[PDB]
């Protein structure tokens, strides 16, 4: 079990199934299929790839160079999302929009996209953004805002560290022999606050019923019990003195102006000691806030 | 021994506890400024002395010229410690 | 002795420190997210082991099946302790 | 402010801690040269960053050309600080 | 390890990687490619050379004589930058602008540039300045102002010493068989204040988030601890007296009007000693500022 | 010896310290003009005498006709020096 | 001003220091003829320039036809001066 | 003796001076960035070594792998010291 430590190594984090994310992906796939059929005048076939959890560098190394990378923001959540379009899909869209029948196989170029191809990518991106926004709306309100387009991981650093966990959902688009692919990548920290919503499958809306459920849960928990402990004061000493504790030994302590009340080590208020009803009393002054 | 001397150079923290009690969270919410809360311990009983949260001895409260002090009286020998922890 | 056994029942806290460094507050304010900060210690040097903030031994970093571990190597005998505190 | 600038001229000390653990003194005496000691923290967890013994942020270990470095990742905002101190 | 000292020798300073500078160079390369294509009516190929760190004299000795040197100022930063155009590139531009097809190889002349060639160089320089300014704007606001043009290192001394460290980024321009090259040189002291910004890769803007991060960092550090030591006075003496320190020995000292408080050797304030609560007290008067 | 005579011609600097204390930076910021700060040392205790920042002896404060003076009382022999540095 | 002109007629003394180091007297006694002593400063660092023992600027060593010279490079502005004195 | 051992524990500071010169304040004001200033000492002469500002020996400049060093050559025996101070 004992292994030597390497600072350049990292581990994985079990499994983080997001059924709600998959449902959103399927809804977005339906909307994007409709949009692509409307745009290209031909029926596409969109297949939702398996959701992938991997470090950011692992996702980056698999991206062909050059590739179209678009920065988006999922308001009100903080972060920057990425929409990845493969060059093959862009070439297919350009060929279809300019009357190409697709007979000629695509040639590897490795060149920057032209401004016309940039406009084609923007035309795809707007529809994709609308579709994804509509898909997300079914479970939680979100707004997607495109930021800028880049053609290299050089222009990235959406993430603080290359080893940060990100969520990538591939999609495969087929309009014939074409098998183009586009991907959506989101950092895990962006969707971390909504982890509970995304993990368990969604239920019926019943917002008033859910609020009543929360209110009842709050009311029932209010009758729970705990232990209240008040620390009079603290003393710095040494172990040798402790070995010599004997009857009559006097240890000086600092006089506490206020008595702090702690619950399992959690301060809750500051008070002053008193003698009421023949027992020690604490006059509450201020709550810890 | 020599390791006792080594750990002697290591400072430790001592804690004196006036008393303890149990109540519900609802009762705590009912409490306001100036509220009175009772304790299980009685008047004149020796107070618990804790080292890093572990009770090791008991003492009596005294004042030294302007500062509170604890006059150690008894120990928490295992029989008494087990008896009071069983409570 | 018997008091060693008594204090054995008392738990203590151990602290492992990777390294130490000194800098100005202005430099700290200049630091942002993702900034790189160096340490006085070099690579492969044994790390300090502290009990309640007091250095007592040194060890080497190991991983146990998923958990980091420290493999104790040397002690902080008074000559070396005085030498390193004089620094 | 101007007093922030004044204290900027005052250098401070930063401390990076690999991890912490608790054990009895008898177990420490049982430990010898080459012994293996585990830590509460797991592998890959951010390490604590302490200023004069006070935790203020967390980071990840990196090596700079021959020197260890800490890549700051997160902060110790009061909710998380209270949660980890309650432990 | 022990070597004899030579005043005419100097060492290097590790590595000073500036990823932000490389990104700015790539953006400027894109803008300058667009500008050169617009100007010369032909598509150029600009390759960003590896960033070089070397003493100023080493850069100077590699410059062909004569060469076009332009002085620029990167406001608000203090210093004078240099833009280097090789004579081959200027000759290529002149040939292209006057209908030359480039078939005839260029002949070595070693002559001062004509005023027409000066205007060609100025036409290139304005576009280069616009491009570089736009590239720098993406990370930090800067203004570039051309100062004067010189044809020799005689008219230089942009740097106080010939051994000063400068940053040179070569660029290679190809519009065919032509392989012309131009360089940008900047002193290290000019970019020294922005070293932190240029070293680590840039992240997303999040200016409000960064300000909140700085505020939280300030707030957390405010709770740190230190040691305050007040020096009562100082005495000049000798070691022989120290060897004779005995009980009852009286050493005269000068009466301190004020007590200076030092933190790790850093004075912070001046005060006066007092006796409050049975212990020594210091009445703070003025802070060290 | 002769080298003692040689270093005798070399002047040195003596430092007298009234006392020392520890506090947080926040407490220092809370301090204003006329604030009162306590010290660890008590009343009547001999003050530390430092040569270039190194404690070598202790003395008592006297006034010479208009000038403060230190009346040397005791030394900092290695046992006492180690004991006070261990604190 | 006119007093600047008056003090201009007053000559002053300039001192250039190669470097500084600290060692014990026993180590100095161990040193003999031909012994090698290291310095804190590194190679190529600007040397300190002192006026009557007060550092005011830094320079680089040059030789003028047969005579050593100092090529002034930087100043000792109060922030840097305080930082280097704190060391 | 034993007091030599006691003062051995006391660290001292060593100063190496490249050279000295005299000039008027007006000449210093005339000096600008990059100005050349000569020194009284010649090329190859041993440099002065000062302890707390007192010259005790002379040495020659060497470089140790990246760091300047002084190779001690001669002493400042009272006859030579008086002769050089008379200058």
């Amino acid at each position: 079990d004992i292994r030597p430590y390497d600072p350049n190594t990292q581990r994985r984090v079990v499994r983080e199934r997001l059924q709600a994310l998959e449902i959103i992906n399927e809804r977005f796939a339906r909307q994007f299929r409709m949009g692509l059929f409307n745009l290209l005048r031909r029926s596409p076939d969109i297949t939702v790839g398996a959701i992938r959890i991997q470090p950011y560098h692992e996702f980056a190394r698999n991206l062909p160079v050059p590739t179209n990378l678009n920065l988006i923001h999922l308001k009100p959540l903080r972060g920057t999302g990425l929409v990845v379009f493969s060059p093959s899909l862009v070439f297919i869209a350009v060929d279809n929009l300019f009357g190409g029948d697709g007979r000629f196989p695509t040639k590897v170029e490795g060149r920057e996209f032209t401004h016309t191809e940039q406009r084609v990518i923007n035309r795809m991106l707007k529809l994709a953004l609308e579709g994804y926004s509509d898909a997300w709306k079914a479970i939680n309100p979100l707004e997607v805002e495109y930021v800028r387009s880049e053609m290299q991981v050089k222009f990235t650093n959406i993430t603080t560290s290359p080893n940060d966990i990100v969520v990538n959902t591939p999609f495969h688009v087929e309009i014939g022999n074409l098998t183009g692919e586009f991907n959506i990548c989101l950092p895990f920290s962006m969707i971390e606050p909504l982890r509970e919503l995304l993990v368990n499958p969604p239920l019926e809306n019943s917002r008033h019923e859910d609020q009543n459920w929360r209110d009842n849960l709050v009311r029932q928990v209010q009758h729970s019990e705990l232990e209240l402990v008040a620390n009079f004061a603290d003393i710095p000493l040494r172990l040798s003195q402790i070995l010599k504790l004997k009857p009559g030994d006097v240890l000086p302590i600092e006089k506490p102006d206020r008595i702090i009340a702690h619950v399992d080590g959690v301060p809750v208020l500051t008070s002053q000691y008193g003698t009421v009803n023949g027992q020690y009393a604490l006059r509450v002054e201020h709550l810890i806030n | 021994m020599q390791d006792i001397d080594l750990i002697m150079d290591i400072p430790v923290k001592l804690t004196v506890e006036l008393g303890r009690t149990r109540m519900t969270i609802k009762e705590l919410l009912r409490l306001t400024q100036g509220s009175v809360v009772a304790l299980d311990g009685l008047a004149g009983e020796p107070l618990d002395i804790l080292i890093n949260g572990y009770l090791i001895a008991q003492g009596e409260v005294v004042v030294v010229a302007d500062k509170y002090g604890v006059r150690i009286t008894d120990i928490i020998t295992p029989s008494e410690r087990m008896r009071r922890l069983s409570r």
